[PDB]
RNA sequence: UGCUGUUGCUGUUAAAGGGUUCGUAGUUGAACUGUGGGCU
RNA sequence: AGUGUGGAGAUCGAAGAUGAUUAGAAACCAUUGUAGUCCACACUGCAAACGAUGACACCCAUGAAUUGGGGAUAUCUUCACGUUUUCUGUUUUUUACGCGAAAGCUUUGAGGUUACAGUCUCAGGGGGGAGUACG
C-alpha cells in the first residue's frame, strides 16, 4: 500500500492523471516510483541490468568494497530510463538502480526514413551525445538496416524502439559507465529539436495541479 | 621538487657524459686518419 | 584580412541566431550576400531585411525569427554535377526531409530542390536548416 | 599542473621580457625584483622600558619631542620569507586573498 | 587552422601526406629493405636446417622453468 | 498592470499613494547599479544615490498583485523573509491577505527533499531581498516555481521572473511597501472596494 | 495540424511540446526550472472576471537572469502593461 | 584504424609551434556596371 | 657561459690553497684566490630564448581600475592639476554562454566544431637505443 507525499503522487492514485505525457508536457519532476508503475501497464515495462562492477576506497586497514550497477527500462514503444546506483551489497545496488530507472524515464520522438508509410521507424534526424569523453552519433537507416550498433548502445536503443539506425562511437569506448550515458544523451534530444512541422504556434493550456487545486487542499 | 620523475641519472649530466664521449671518439679518428 | 564576404556574413547570422537575437547587423554587404538571404527568405526562414547604402560596401539588417537552426559557407566552392545530389545532402545535411544546399548556377543562385528540377549543376555555396 | 595564474609573480605575458635581480636581505640570493617578498617597517629604536629611561636623563626628548625611528625597505627570497614566517602556505581557497595596504 | 585548404593546392597536400608516411613504423618496415636483410628467413614463413646442439633456456620471471629450445 | 480590456484608469496613481511613496522615502537606491536594474533608474542625485522611476515602480506593484490574486488559494503561496526588519511587516501581511509565510534563516532541503516534514510545494513565492534569499530562491529553481522580488538597484536578477523595484533595505520602506500590496490585492479581490481610505493602519507592518 | 503525419493521414507523434513564447525554442521533459505564470483579467469596475492569461517560460531564461525583462516585453505586447506616463 | 585524417586526427600540462624579424617562387585575396514594364 | 687581439682590474669569484664538519667529505660552512666579471673591434648562434599557447581577419555577457591622445561641461595654485560623462589605442583584474580527461580557459579563448569547411605556414604518430653512428 503506497501513500504519496506529493501534490503530483496524490493526482495519480485520484486517477486525475491518466498518462505520462501530461508530466512531460509540463516538465514536472517524479519524486516517487509508484507513478511510473502505475501508468504504464503491466505487460508494457521490461527491465534489465546492464553493468555491475566494483569499487574500492583506501582506508587506514586495506581499502573497502562497494558494488555499483547500472538499470535500464523501457516500453519498446518510445520511453525509456537509466539509473546507477551503488550499494555495500551487490542485492542492494541491484534493487536501488531499478527505482532509479523508473525516476528518469524520457520520451523518444521517432520519424521516417524517405516516405512516411506506415508506422515511425527510425530517429527523425542526426543526433549526438556525449559523456566524458564518450560520443555517441546516430544516423537515420532505411527500412530494414536493423540496428547496427555495439552490443550495450544495441541493447538501449532496442528499449526505445528504433528500428533502424546507423551508429559511430568515439573516445574511450570501453568505459561503459559513461557509454551507457552518451547513448541515453543522444535519445533525450530527439525531442529537442525545431522542425518545420512544428513551426505552428499553439495557446497554453492550465497546469493540472493548477487546475485541480480545490481538489488537492481537501 | 618541481619536476616529473625521469628515466635515470639527472638529464643535465648525461647530457655531459655524451658529450665527452663524442670528444673522444673524434680524437681517435684523427689519430689513425 | 578578410577573404570571403559570403562565409563571414553566415557566421555571423548563425551566432546571433544560437543567443537568440532578434536583429543582427551585417557588414560588408555584397550582391552574392543578398541573393543568398532570398533564398533563406523564400522558405521562410528568416523574416524581412534591409539594405543600408553608405557609398561603400553597405550594410544589412534582418530580422530573425526563432526558426533558424545554423547556416554556413563551403569553401572551397566544390563543383556539383547533377548525380552529386544524394552525396551532398547525404554529407551535410540533418535529414532527408528538411534543410537545403544552395548552388550558383549558370541559371542563378537557387536551392538544391529547385536545380534538380531544372536539370543544372554548379558551385556549392552553403547549406541551412 | 599549473599551480598560480601569475606563476609566482608579478609579469604579465605581454608587459616585459626581464626584471633586473636583487639580493636577498638575509641569504643574498639573486630574485628578480617583482617576485621577490617586499616589507616597509619601521622599527622604534628602543623598546618602551628603555625609552623611559632614556627620556628622562635628556634635555631634549621628552613629552612634546619624540625619538627617532629606523626605516627600512627589506626584499626576501621566497626560502627565507617561508623560513621567518613573513609568509605562510595557504589553503587552496584562499590563496587569492590579496592586501593593498598595511594592516 | 591546421589545414591548407585552397582549392589550387594539391601539389602542397600531396607532399605533406607523402613526407608523413614515413612516421608511421608499420608502413616504413613494408617499403624499407633493413628489415628483410636482418630477418634470417629472407622473408619466407619456413626455412630448413640442421641441428647443431641442445641447449635449455631459463624463463623470466616471475615464471621459473627450464624451455628445451635446440640451435639449427 | 494598470492597463485593462476595458480600458479604465481605474488602477491607477491617484496622487495619494504618491505621496505616502515620498513620505517613506520608498524611491532611493544604494549608490550601486547593476546591468539588470538599469533600465528601472530615471536619475542620480546628489552623494550618489540613485533614485526609481516612480510610474515604472508602481506598474509592476499591480503587476504583481494581479497574480498574486489570480490564484484561488492564498495558503499556496509563501512569503518568506531573511531581514530581521521585514519579519514584522509579512505577519501582517499573511494575516490579511490569508498566505502562509516563514521568516529567519531558510531550512536547505525545504522544497526539494520529500521525506522530511515540513515539506512545502508552494506555487508562488514571494521573497523581501535576492541576495539574502537566495537560498530559497535557488531551491525554486529546481522544482518550477515562479518567484517574486523586492529588489533595490544592485540587485542579482538570476532567478527573479516578476521585480518589483524598491527600497528593500531600511524599516519605513518594507512596511510601506507591503502595506500597500496588500491593499491592492484585496480591492482586486472583492472585498475593501469602497473609495474610502483603508482602515488598517500601516504602523502595524513596521519593525518594532 | 502540429506534428509528423504519415501517409495513412494519421498523426503518428506521441506529443507536442510547449513552444516558448520568448526564446522560441522547444520545453524539454527534464527542464524543472520553466515555469507557467498566470494573471487575473480585472473587468471595468476593479475587480476580477474569473478569466486568466497564461505566459511560459522557458528554463535557460531564468538562468542568464533575463526572464525579467522578457516579462516586460511579452505584457507590453497584450496590452496588460503601459508605457511612458 | 577518425593509429596517415581531402571527406576526417593531434600540438597549455600526454609525442608535437620554429628564439625574433625581413623575404623570393608558391597558395590565398574587398566592393561596384544587373528589381524589365502594361493588360484582362 | 666560451674564443681572438688590445685596454682595465675596485667588487665578487669556476680551477687551486688552507681551516673546520664527517665513518669518509673530494661537498654544503669559514679565510683566500687564477681564469673571468667591465670597455673597443671580430667570432660563436645556444636557454624552463616560457604564455611550455605560430601569423592575419570576424562575432562575443557583466562590474570596478589603469597608461597615452582627443571631445563635451562643479575643485586648487598662479598656465598646470584634479571632477563628471563619452571615445580610439595599450598592459591587466573580478563575478556569463560555451568548451575541456580534468586542472582550468573565457571580448586577452583553450568559445563560436561529428550541426566536423575564413586564409597561410611549422611540427607529431607506444617507450628505449638516440639527437647516438655514418656522410
Ligand atoms: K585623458
Ligand atoms: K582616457
Ligand atoms: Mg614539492
Ligand atoms: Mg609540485
Ligand atoms: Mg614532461
Ligand atoms: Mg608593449
Ligand atoms: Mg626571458
Ligand atoms: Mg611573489
Ligand atoms: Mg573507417
Ligand atoms: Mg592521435
Ligand atoms: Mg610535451
Ligand atoms: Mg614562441
Ligand atoms: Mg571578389
Ligand atoms: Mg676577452
Ligand atoms: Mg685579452
Ligand atoms: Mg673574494
Ligand atoms: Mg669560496
Ligand atoms: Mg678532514
Ligand atoms: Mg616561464
Ligand atoms: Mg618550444
Ligand atoms: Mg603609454
Ligand atoms: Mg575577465
Ligand atoms: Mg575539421
Ligand atoms: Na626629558
Ligand atoms: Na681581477
Ligand atoms: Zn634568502
Amino acid at each position: 500500500e503506497w501513500v504519496p507525499c506529493t501534490k503530483l503522487g496524490r493526482l495519480v492514485k485520484a486517477q486525475k492523471v491518466t498518462s505520462l505525457e501530461e508530466i512531460f508536457l509540463f516538465s514536472m519532476p517524479i519524486k516517487e516510483h509508484q507513478i511510473v508503475d502505475t501508468l504504464i501497464a503491466e505487460g508494457q515495462l521490461h527491465d534489465e541490468m546492464m553493468k555491475i562492477y566494483p569499487v574500492q576506497k583506501a582506508t587506514s586497514a586495506g581499502q573497502r568494497t562497494r558494488f555499483k550497477a547500472f538499470n535500464v527500462v523501457g516500453d519498446c514503444d518510445g520511453h525509456i530510463g537509466i539509473g546507477a546506483r551503488v550499494g555495500k551489497e551487490v542485492s542492494l545496488a541491484i534493487r536501488a538502480s531499478m527505482i532509479a530507472a523508473k525516476l528518469n524515464i524520457v520520451p523518444v520522438r521517432r520519424g521516417y526514413w524517405g516516405n512516411k508509410i506506415g508506422e515511425p521507424h527510425t530517429i527523425p534526424m542526426k543526433v549526438t551525445g556525449k559523456c566524458g569523453s564518450v560520443a555517441v552519433r546516430l544516423v537515420p537507416a532505411p527500412r530494414g538496416t536493423g540496428i547496427v550498433a555495439a552490443p550495450v548502445p544495441k541493447k538501449i536503443l532496442e528499449f526505445a524502439g528504433v528500428e533502424d539506425v546507423y551508429t559511430s562511437s568515439r573516445g574511450k569506448t570501453r568505459t561503459h559507465g559513461n557509454l551507457i550515458m552518451a547513448t541515453f544523451y543522444a535519445l533525450r534530444k530527439t525531442y529537442g529539436f525545431l522542425t518545420p512541422d512544428l513551426w505552428a504556434d499553439t495557446e497554453p493550456s492550465r497546469d493540472p495541479t493548477d487546475e485541480h487545486a480545490e481538489l488537492l487542499a481537501e | 621538487g618541481t619536476v616529473s620523475r625521469p628515466r635515470g641519472m639527472r638529464p643535465k649530466w648525461h647530457k655531459k657524459r655524451i658529450k665527452r664521449l663524442k670528444l673522444r671518439r673524434r680524437r681517435m679518428r684523427q689519430r689513425s686518419k | 584580412t578578410m577573404m570571403s564576404v559570403l562565409a563571414n556574413a553566415l557566421r555571423t547570422i548563425a551566432s546571433a541566431e544560437r543567443r537568440g537575437k532578434r536583429q543582427v547587423l551585417i557588414r560588408p554587404s555584397s550582391k552574392v550576400v543578398v541573393k543568398f538571404l532570398q533564398v533563406m527568405q523564400k522558405h521562410g526562414y528568416i523574416g524581412e531585411f534591409e539594405i543600408i547604402d553608405d557609398h561603400r560596401a553597405g550594410k544589412i539588417v534582418v530580422n530573425l525569427n526563432g526558426r533558424l537552426n545554423k547556416c554556413g559557407a563551403i569553401c572551397p566552392r566544390f563543383d556539383c554535377a547533377t548525380t552529386d545530389y544524394e552525396k551532398w545532402m547525404k554529407n551535410i545535411l540533418p535529414s532527408r526531409q528538411f534543410g537545403f544546399v544552395v548552388l550558383t548556377t549558370s541559371l542563378g543562385i537557387m536551392d538544391h530542390e529547385e536545380a534538380r528540377s531544372r536539370n543544372t549543376g554548379g558551385k556549392v555555396l552553403g547549406f541551412f536548416y | 599542473t599549473t599551480k598560480r595564474r601569475n606563476h609566482g609573480r608579478s609579469k604579465p605575458a605581454h608587459s616585459r621580457g626581464r626584471v633586473k635581480p636583487i639580493h636577498c636581505f638575509n641569504c643574498g640570493r639573486l630574485t628578480p625584483k617583482d617576485k621577490a617578498v617586499g616589507r616597509f617597517v619601521v622599527r622604534r629604536m628602543l623598546d618602551a622600558a628603555s625609552a623611559r629611561d632614556v627620556a628622562e636623563a635628556s634635555p631634549v626628548y621628552g613629552a612634546n619631542f619624540p625619538m627617532p625611528r629606523l626605516y627600512m625597505k627589506q626584499r626576501f627570497c621566497i626560502a627565507c620569507a617561508i623560513h621567518s614566517r613573513t609568509v605562510r602556505a595557504r589553503p587552496v581557497g584562499n590563496r587569492k586573498i590579496r592586501y593593498t595596504k598595511k594592516v | 587552422m591546421t589545414k591548407t585548404n585552397g582549392q589550387n593546392a594539391a601539389r602542397k597536400l600531396v607532399r605533406l601526406r607523402c613526407r608523413n608516411r614515413w612516421a608511421d613504423k608499420g608502413w616504413k618496415r613494408a617499403h624499407t629493405f633493413s628489415a628483410r636483410k636482418a630477418n634470417p628467413f629472407g622473408g619466407s614463413s619456413h626455412a630448413k636446417g640442421i641441428v647443431l646442439e641442445k641447449i635449455g633456456v631459463g624463463a623470466k620471471q616471475p615464471n621459473s622453468a627450464i624451455r628445451k629450445c635446440v640451435r639449427v | 498592470m494598470s492597463a485593462v480590456e476595458s480600458g479604465s484608469k481605474v488602477l491607477r496613481m491617484k496622487e495619494s499613494d504618491a505621496q505616502k511613496l515620498l513620505a517613506m522615502r520608498c524611491h532611493i537606491g544604494t549608490r550601486n547599479q547593476s546591468s539588470a536594474m538599469k533600465k528601472y533608474i530615471y536619475g542620480r542625485t546628489a552623494e550618489g544615490s540613485h533614485i526609481i522611476d516612480v510610474h515604472m515602480m508602481w506598474e509592476k506593484l499591480i503587476l504583481a498583485a494581479r497574480v498574486i490574486a489570480a490564484v484561488e488559494n492564498p495558503k499556496d503561496v509563501c512569503v518568506c523573509s531573511s531581514r530581521l526588519y521585514g519579519t514584522r511587516a509579512i505577519y501582517k501581511f499573511s494575516q490579511h491577505v490569508g498566505t502562509s509565510f516563514h521568516g529567519g534563516r531558510f531550512i536547505p532541503g525545504t522544497f526539494t527533499n520529500q521525506i522530511q516534514k515540513k515539506f512545502v510545494q508552494p506555487r508562488v513565492l514571494v521573497v523581501t531581498d535576492p541576495r539574502t534569499d537566495h537560498q530559497a530562491i535557488r531551491e525554486a529553481s529546481l522544482v518550477n516555481i515562479p518567484v517574486i522580488a523586492l529588489c533595490d538597484t544592485d540587485a542579482p536578477l538570476e532567478y527573479v521572473d516578476i521585480a518589483i523595484p524598491c527600497n528593500n533595505r531600511g524599516i519605513k520602506s518594507i512596511g510601506m511597501m507591503y502595506w500597500l500590496l496588500a491593499r491592492e490585492v484585496l480591492r482586486l479581490r472583492g472585498t475593501i472596494v469602497r473609495s474610502v481610505p483603508w482602515e488598517e493602519k500601516v504602523d502595524l507592518f513596521f519593525y518594532r | 495540424t502540429i506534428g509528423m503525419f504519415n501517409e495513412e493521414g494519421e498523426n503518428v507523434d506521441l506529443y507536442i511540446p510547449r513552444k516558448c513564447h520568448a526564446t522560441t525554442t522547444l520545453i524539454e521533459a527534464h527542464d524543472h526550472a520553466a515555469v507557467q505564470i498566470s494573471i487575473a483579467n480585472v473587468g471595468p469596475n476593479g475587480v476580477i472576471n474569473g478569466t486568466t492569461t497564461t505566459l511560459c517560460i522557458a528554463g535557460y531564461l531564468r538562468s542568464q537572469g533575463e526572464s525579467d525583462h522578457a516579462i516586460n516585453h511579452i505584457t507590453i505586447d497584450r496590452g496588460i502593461m503601459r508605457i511612458k506616463t
